[PDB]
């Protein structure tokens, strides 16, 4: 859990002489600092 | 209450079931003289809204028209809560009238013809 998540797809690999290219995607890791949470009340009636 | 004719009113047969089951359930138990167990204790039963208290309730209603000795037996019909408001209906089965016949007509041979049940 030091990145949160990568596609392996992504990752291409180009070599031609001497050099060698790399491309990729990484979704960098996160921590939370704000929490919404939304709350409604209903009512209920029960039978038998 | 007065009967209208100046004298003291008066229910009788089926009235008076209503009325002894009325004061019976409204009682609560043990708050009468000379009666620990006469009584309901519905007085308590003002919980909760979830179908347990519900139970409580049809239980003790149950005890409590068993109690009677009239009544030969009794059973829950439907109930329904209403968030504050609880709301249910019984069904109550009195002695048939053979029975109450043959009681009365037994009773001939002593000539009492009153109850102290």
């Amino acid at each position: 859990n030091e990145i949160q998540d990568f596609p392996a797809e992504d990752v291409q690999v180009i070599v031609e002489g001497n050099e060698a290219r790399i491309s990729m995607t990484v979704y960098p890791i996160r921590s939370f600092k704000k929490i919404s949470v939304s709350l409604v009340y209903k009512q209920q009636t029960l039978q038998a | 209450s007065t009967n209208g004719n100046g004298d003291l009113d008066t229910v009788k047969g089926i009235d008076n079931m209503k009325q002894q089951l009325q004061a019976r359930l409204l009682t609560p138990r043990g708050s009468l003289m000379l009666h620990p167990n006469y009584g309901s204790d519905l007085h308590n039963l003002f919980g909760l809204n979830i179908p347990e208290q519900a139970t409580l309730i049809e239980m003790e209603v149950l005890r409590t028209l068993t109690s009677d000795n009239r009544v030969k037996s009794a059973n829950l019909i439907d109930w329904k809560i209403q968030g504050n408001v609880y709301s249910g209906q019984f069904s109550v089965e009195i002695k048939s009238v053979e029975e109450s016949i043959n009681f009365v007509l037994g009773q001939d041979e002593e000539g009492i013809f009153a109850l102290f049940e």
